[PDB]
């Protein structure tokens, strides 16, 4: 949407604008704030097969979209909780969502210019290799990490490790 | 028995710092702070006439200052009336006087003596505006020349502690006409290293120079129920309560004044359609529609304000299905009314 | 106020020292603090040193401030802190303030034959 992409008006606190409990007050902002909502409800309604056309759609056809800062929080906030269901469920959830992150990571680094939450991305990188990833891409991440900026290479040593 | 006598008398043979305290307390039973008797007067008299300094009277100077004879303010009553700028090098040894025991001024005294004190500042920084400005004609008559930029040094250590700020502004409330001959002779300053143009000198130069005038989010829903609570039942007041309230609010917490804009028209539009079917509809329609021009106009007033409300409408353009959610109330385009009702509001 | 240990220590205390409690730091609490004059025309001056002594001064081993930066510009002052380490850090456990008083005492001439 160009509300994402191009209208880059608001600059602070975005989380606010990825939850429709935020929606209990006079906070329809967008179409996304229903989008996000149903991705709540249906696929957690969804089973595995269901749930198994996702990734491959992220992966596909989702990928090249993200160009924005909005864009990387939304498809965050659209794996997020919904790792907790791919986790019981599917292991080539894990290994193909730690190729995804770790694609589009190097993806958003090349078309950045100043993004100014970094600290809790990388603290959610932290939480998916400690809770949900486990080690399972190891290898490449180190790539990953050598393609990275500097600054944005420091804060992942123990990634690394 | 004089104390010109005193130093003339250490001064014909070579002492080291101890025999001379030793002879300096057998003279005198009183000590007297070695301040009030004006022990200083004659310490830079005699130690200026030759071209090239003797080190006898430094090395004389260096122990009393770091033991308890020579105090801190009576350095800077004689190095303020030095006056004459004359030659180069006892002005780099007054600038090497100021390297050790300035910057801390640690007072431990009366009243009286922090009085006299900032006062003595205020003469220092008046004789720091006058060696400067001598040493800056010294460079333009001359064409290195790093005396001017030694000096500047001399000037930015002179105020880099919050102290010295604290200091240099309670001595300008208590002094009256002082603070005159400061701009008089800063009116120079700037323009005079403005004629010697440098790359990066000007920057500090004037970094000093505004620091030296210096000394004379988050979504906040807390304006929301103060716009909602004045159409509830108080809306039939004046203007100015509701403009003395929320422009306070302003003080109170960071509110950007766009965001401030986008809270004004977000409640007005929600007092439009959140209001119930009824005379209560149209009492909240009418507090929306004919009140928010009387403070806006008072705010324009007030204060900028033109530029700020274009942002803030590309934040309100943005919120699509709580005000489409109106227009099925009003079965039209209020959006159209509202920006004709301002440009009548001009 | 003030215990009375003190009262009897300062009570056969040396006139050559005219120590006095210090003018900042907290006051009518367990820590005091004495800061030490000395008037004697046989030496020269020197920094006026300042003690620190916690509450139940008996049975117990105080301390003393450090301030290197005070005793530069001369290789003599330098010397006295030299001394001082060197004399200080043989002292016995839970002496009295006398002992450091007289150690420091002291030592100012003992850096002054060498000076002179």
């Amino acid at each position: 949407s160009p509300s994402l992409t191009s209208e880059t008006e608001w600059v602070g606190y975005p989380f606010r604008l990825f939850d429709f409990t935020a929606c209990h007050q006079s906070y329809s902002e967008m179409s996304c704030s229903y989008t996000l909502a149903l991705a709540h409800a249906v696929w957690h309604h969804s089973s595995i097969g269901q749930l198994s056309l996702i990734p491959k759609f992220l992966t596909e056809v989702l990928l090249p979209i993200v160009k924005t800062e909005f864009q990387l929080l939304y498809v965050y906030h659209l794996v997020g909780p919904f790792l907790q269901r791919f986790q019981q469920e599917r292991t080539r959830c894990m290994i193909e969502i730690g190729v995804a992150f770790y694609d589009m990571l190097l993806n958003v680094d090349q078309c950045s210019t100043h993004l100014n939450y970094m600290d809790p991305i990388c603290d959610f990188l932290y939480h998916m290799k400690y809770m949900f990833t486990g080690d399972s891409v190891k290898e490449q991440v180190e790539k990953i990490i050598c393609n990275l900026k500097p600054a944005l290479k420091l804060r992942l040593r123990f990634i690394t490790h | 028995v004089n104390l010109k006598q005193a130093i003339l008398q250490a001064w014909k043979e070579r002492w080291s710092d101890y025999q001379w305290a030793i002879n300096m307390k057998k003279f005198f039973p009183k000590g007297a702070t070695w301040d009030i008797l004006n022990l200083a007067d004659a310490l830079l008299e005699q130690a200026m006439i030759g071209p090239s300094p003797n080190p006898l009277i430094l090395s004389y100077l260096k122990y009393a200052i770091s033991s308890q004879m020579v105090s801190y303010s009576s350095v800077l009553t004689a190095i303020s009336k030095f006056d004459d700028f004359s030659r180069d090098l006892c002005v780099q040894a007054l600038l090497d006087i100021m390297d050790m025991f300035c910057d801390r001024l640690s007072c431990h005294g009366k009243a009286e003596e922090c009085i006299g004190l900032c006062r003595a500042l205020l003469s220092a920084l008046h004789w720091l505006l006058r060696c400067t400005a001598a040493s800056a004609e010294r460079l333009r008559e001359g064409l290195g020349e790093k005396q001017l930029a030694m000096c500047l040094q001399r000037l930015e250590k002179t105020l880099s502690s919050t102290k010295n700020r604290a200091l240099l502004h309670i001595a300008k409330l208590e002094e009256a006409s002082s603070w005159t001959a400061i701009e008089h002779s800063l009116l120079k300053l700037g323009e005079i290293l403005a004629n010697l143009s440098n790359p990066q000198l000007r920057s500090q130069a004037e970094q000093c120079g505004t620091l030296i005038r210096s000394i004379p989010k988050t979504g906040f829903p807390t304006v929301h129920a103060v716009i909602l609570l004045e159409g509830t039942m108080n809306l039939t007041g004046e203007t100015q309560s509701l403009v003395e309230q929320l422009t306070m609010v302003k003080r109170m917490q960071h509110i950007p004044t766009p965001l401030f804009v986008l809270e004004i028209w977000k409640a007005c539009f929600v007092g439009l359609i959140e209001s119930p079917e009824g005379t209560e509809e149209l009492k909240w329609t009418a507090f929306t529609f004919l009140k928010i021009p009387q403070v806006l106009v008072k705010l324009k007033k007030y204060s900028d304000f033109t530029e700020d409300v274009n942002c803030a409408f590309e934040f309100l353009l943005k919120l699509t299905p709580l005000l489409d959610k109106a227009d099925q109330r009003c079965n039209c385009d209020c959006t159209n009314f509202l920006l004709q009702e301002c440009g009548k509001q001009g | 106020s003030i215990p009375s240990v003190l009262q009897g220590e300062v009570a056969r205390l040396d006139p050559k020292f005219l120590v006095n409690l210090d003018p900042s730091h907290c006051s009518n609490n367990g820590t005091v603090h004495l800061i030490c004059k000395l008037d004697d025309k046989d030496l020269p001056s020197v920094p006026p040193l300042e003690l620190s002594v916690p509450a139940d001064y008996p049975a117990q081993s105080p301390l003393w401030i450090d301030r290197q930066w005070q005793y530069d510009a001369n290789p003599f002052l330098q010397s006295v802190h030299r001394c001082m380490t060197s004399r200080l850090l043989q002292l016995p456990d839970k002496h009295s303030v006398t002992a450091l008083l007289n150690t420091w005492a002291q030592s100012v001439h003992q850096a002054c034959l060498s000076a002179a």
